[PDB]
């Protein structure tokens, strides 16, 4: 769009990214600092420069933009940060929430492993067969 | 300044996304119901599955005489 | 399980270990002494596709996880759409 | 003016392919395709029906009347309609149980005009079961029908060829 | 009348098939 022109990561065209399964459902999208104007590399073939702005380039699914990091941490940088756009608003705050880089502590969230009993001679196979008074939901 | 011609007729331009022809000739409300049943569509389609498709194969396979396989 | 593959080990330490994998795995959970004391086996794992890139590298000792989860949405193949 | 359009990857961000070039949009080309069911749904799909039934209508004769299963036809039903009045007849149904891909159920009426349209969020779906009816009823008067002035028209044909 | 018994491969082969490939697009939707 133009009228509204707000960009940042600079491409030109491209057969790429984002088409029509970003609207009618979800959104995905990647954004980041920089030192001075250099030629970046992209997930889904391209490649083009940088700046600033917000450094916000908008990403198809999530696998995708994270990428930059996998190569985009060979590139110098603490700060890059990717959330989930909808067709409206939240509920999934991506990069968001409290502290970052997969590998700290401040809390635990979720996890667990273990199922009911550990790794231990599960030779025992599937016991009960299936049956609504059981512990087997989870 | 010549060629600074004041780009001969701007246009406005971009003519628009705006009008570049009228519409559909009025060939139209020609058909109104005409051709209703699929005009008056609130629930068919099973009716033209058993009739259209038992003549279409009906007759369409019998024959009084042959011209063989 | 919605996904299920146990990459679990014993000393969840994770230096020069394993990292890999995009999104599924923001754990560092420290269990009250685990060594290195990092511990189990996940975070919320509804998020990313099916990879066992989840060991390839720091031991699970026992299996190591590959696609065992059936219930599988989209988001969940790269392909809804 | 400039060097194509002011210089574009789509409409605008180059971060959603198409890549207009030609063949995508040129004023050539993209004016060619919007009295129909391109950029805009001019009056409802009732009308376009037959246009559209009606014109790929008197295709499918050739093709199976000069093509047909024992070609060449002494038969005065064939040249023509003969059995293909069941191409239009087995996808004008094709079509009616895709449009149960369309419920979405109303009745507004809106093929006269009020305010410079858009029908805005135009894109997606934003047309109900009733509408994919009066099309696909379009069509089968389209057709059967369309493929009688193929088989009505005698033929005085151009041929050979080399 | 004389010789006409071609109607049950159609009803089955053909038209019994146009039912359910109509019909069973009940897997997609109803
Ligand atoms: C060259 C030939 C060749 C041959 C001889 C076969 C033979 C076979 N293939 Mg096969 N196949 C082939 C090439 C071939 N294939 C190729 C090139 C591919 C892709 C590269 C496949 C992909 C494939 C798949 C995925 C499968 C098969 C299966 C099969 C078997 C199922 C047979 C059957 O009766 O289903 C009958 C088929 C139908 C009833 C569906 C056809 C529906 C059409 C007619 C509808 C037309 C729509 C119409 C316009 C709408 C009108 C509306 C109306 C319905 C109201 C059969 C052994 C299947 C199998 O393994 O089952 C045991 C299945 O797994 N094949
Ligand atoms: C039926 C065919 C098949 C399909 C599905 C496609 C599909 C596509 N082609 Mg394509 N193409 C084809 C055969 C096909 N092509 C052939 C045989 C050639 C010749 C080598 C090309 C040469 C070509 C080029 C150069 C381009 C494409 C492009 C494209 C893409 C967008 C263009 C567009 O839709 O503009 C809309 C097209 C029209 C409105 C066509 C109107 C022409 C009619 C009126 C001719 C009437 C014939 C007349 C009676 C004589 C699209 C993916 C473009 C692309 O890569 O993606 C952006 C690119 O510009 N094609
Ligand atoms: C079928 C597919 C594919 C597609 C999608 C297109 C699409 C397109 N071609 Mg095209 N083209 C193709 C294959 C294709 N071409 C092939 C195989 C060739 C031979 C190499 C060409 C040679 C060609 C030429 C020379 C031109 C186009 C042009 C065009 C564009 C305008 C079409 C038009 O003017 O309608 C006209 C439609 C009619 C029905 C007119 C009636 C014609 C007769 C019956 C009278 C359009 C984007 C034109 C263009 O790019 O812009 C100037 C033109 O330059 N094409
Ligand atoms: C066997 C056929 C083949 C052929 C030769 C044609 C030929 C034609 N189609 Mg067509 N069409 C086809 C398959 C074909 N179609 C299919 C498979 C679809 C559905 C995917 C369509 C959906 C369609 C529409 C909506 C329209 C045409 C239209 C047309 C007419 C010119 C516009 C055009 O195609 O620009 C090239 C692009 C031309 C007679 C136009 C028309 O007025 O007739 C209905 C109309 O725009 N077609
Ligand atoms: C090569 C073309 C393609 C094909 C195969 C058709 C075919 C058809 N058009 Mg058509 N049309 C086209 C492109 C095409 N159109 C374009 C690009 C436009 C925009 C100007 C139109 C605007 C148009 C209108 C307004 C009408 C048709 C109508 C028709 C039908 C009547 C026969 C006729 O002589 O047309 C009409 C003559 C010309 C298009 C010349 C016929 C099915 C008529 C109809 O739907 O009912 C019979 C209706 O009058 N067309
Ligand atoms: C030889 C026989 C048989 C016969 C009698 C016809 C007759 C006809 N075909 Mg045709 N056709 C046939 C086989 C046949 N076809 C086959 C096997 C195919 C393979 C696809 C076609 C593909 C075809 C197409 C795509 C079209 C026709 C068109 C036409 C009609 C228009 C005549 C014309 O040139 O416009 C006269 C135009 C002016 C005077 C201007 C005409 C009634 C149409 C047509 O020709 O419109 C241009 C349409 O273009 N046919
Ligand atoms: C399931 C069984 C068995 C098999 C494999 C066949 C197979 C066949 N029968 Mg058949 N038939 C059967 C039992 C069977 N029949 C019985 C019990 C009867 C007496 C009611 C008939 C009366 C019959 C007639 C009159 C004809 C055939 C014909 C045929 C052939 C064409 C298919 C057809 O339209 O059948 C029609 C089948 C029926 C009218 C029987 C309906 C009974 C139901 C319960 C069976 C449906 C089971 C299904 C698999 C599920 C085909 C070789 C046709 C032929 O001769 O072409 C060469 C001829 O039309 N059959
Ligand atoms: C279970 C099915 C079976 C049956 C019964 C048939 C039957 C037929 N096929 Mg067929 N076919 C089949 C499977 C079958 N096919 C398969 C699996 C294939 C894939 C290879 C084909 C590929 C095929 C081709 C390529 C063709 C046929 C054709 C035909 C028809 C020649 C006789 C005929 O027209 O019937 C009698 C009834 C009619 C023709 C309808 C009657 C319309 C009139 C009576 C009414 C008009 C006034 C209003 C016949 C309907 C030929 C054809 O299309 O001819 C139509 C030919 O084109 N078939
Ligand atoms: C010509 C004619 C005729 C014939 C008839 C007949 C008798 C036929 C047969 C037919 C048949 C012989 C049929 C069968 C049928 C069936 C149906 C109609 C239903 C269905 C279906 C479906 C398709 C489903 C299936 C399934 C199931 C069960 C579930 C899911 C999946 C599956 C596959 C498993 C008569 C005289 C009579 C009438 C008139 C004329
Ligand atoms: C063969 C008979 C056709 C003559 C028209 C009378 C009956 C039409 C069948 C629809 C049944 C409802 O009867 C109706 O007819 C008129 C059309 O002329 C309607 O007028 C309108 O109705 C619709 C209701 O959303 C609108 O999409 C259309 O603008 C128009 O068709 C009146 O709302 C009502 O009187
Ligand atoms: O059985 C096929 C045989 O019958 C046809 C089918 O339309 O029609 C006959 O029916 C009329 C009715 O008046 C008779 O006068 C005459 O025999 C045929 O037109 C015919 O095509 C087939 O030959
Ligand atoms: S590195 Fe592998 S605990 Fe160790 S095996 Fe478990 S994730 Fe870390
Ligand atoms: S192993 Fe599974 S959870 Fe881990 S990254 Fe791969 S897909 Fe995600």
């Amino acid at each position: 769009e133009l009228d509204p022109n707000t960009p940042s990561p600079i491409f030109a065209g491209s057969t790429g990214g984002l088409l029509r399964k970003a609207q009618v459902e979800e959104f995905y999208v990647i954004t980041w600092e920089s030192p001075k104007e250099q030629i970046f590399e992209m997930p889904t073939g391209g490649a083009a420069i940088m700046r600033e702005g917000p450094n916000l380039l908008k990403l198809a699914r999530k696998e995708q933009c994270l990428a930059l990091g996998t190569r985009l941490r060979s590139k110098y940088k603490i700060k890059y940060q990717f959330y989930r756009v909808f067709p409206s608003g939240e509920v999934q705050y991506l990069h968001p929430k409290d502290g970052v880089y997969p590998e700290k502590v401040n809390p635990g969230r979720q996890g667990v492993g273990l199922n009911m009993r550990s790794i231990g001679k599960n030779v025992s196979p599937i016991e009960v067969k299936f049956t609504g008074k059981q512990p087997y939901d989870l | 300044d010549l060629e600074d011609i004041a780009n001969t007729t701007g246009q406005w331009d971009v003519y628009g996304s705006d009008a570049p022809s009228p519409y559909n000739s009025l060939q139209s409300k020609f058909f109104e119901t005409f051709a209703a049943p699929f005009t008056k569509r609130g629930l068919l389609l099973k009716f033209l599955i058993l009739g259209g498709g038992s003549l279409l194969t009906y007759v369409s396979a019998n024959a009084p005489q042959d011209v063989l396989p | 399980m919605s996904h299920s593959v146990k990459i679990y080990d014993t000393c969840i330490g994770c230096t020069q270990c394993v990292r890999a994998c995009p999104t599924d795995v923001l754990e560092m959970i420290p269990w009250g002494g685990c060594k290195a004391k990092q511990i189990a086996s996940a975070p919320r794992t509804e998020d990313c596709v099916g990879c066992k890139r989840c060991e390839s590298a720091c031991p699970t000792d026992f299996l190591s996880v590959r696609v065992y989860l059936w219930h599988e949405t989209t988001r969940s193949m790269g392909l809804a759409y | 003016k400039p060097t194509y359009q002011v210089i574009q990857p789509l409409n605008g961000d180059p971060f959603i392919g198409g890549l207009e070039t030609p063949v995508t949009s040129s004023p050539l080309i993209a004016w060619y395709l919007s009295n129909l069911p391109a950029y805009r749904t001019a009056v409802n799909p009732l009308l376009r029906g037959v246009e559209v039934g009606l014109a790929h209508g008197f295709l499918l004769v050739g093709p199976f009347v000069k093509a047909g299963p024992l070609r060449n036809t002494e038969y005065a039903g064939a040249a023509g309609s003969l059995a293909a009045a069941g191409l239009v007849v087995i996808l004008s149904m094709c079509l009616t149980m895709y449009g149960i891909a369309s419920f979405k159920e109303g009745e507004p009426s809106i093929a006269p005009a009020l305010t410079l349209t858009g029908r805005k969020k135009q894109p997606d779906q934003l047309q109900s079961a009733d509408g994919w009816a009066k099309f696909t009823g379009g069509f089968f008067f389209g057709g059967v029908s369309g493929v009688t002035w193929a088989c009505f028209l005698m033929y005085v044909l151009d041929l050979p060829y080399y | 009348m004389i010789n006409l018994p071609s109607l049950f491969v159609p009803l089955v082969g053909l038209l019994f098939p146009a039912v359910a490939m109509a019909s069973l697009f009940l897997h997609v939707e109803k």
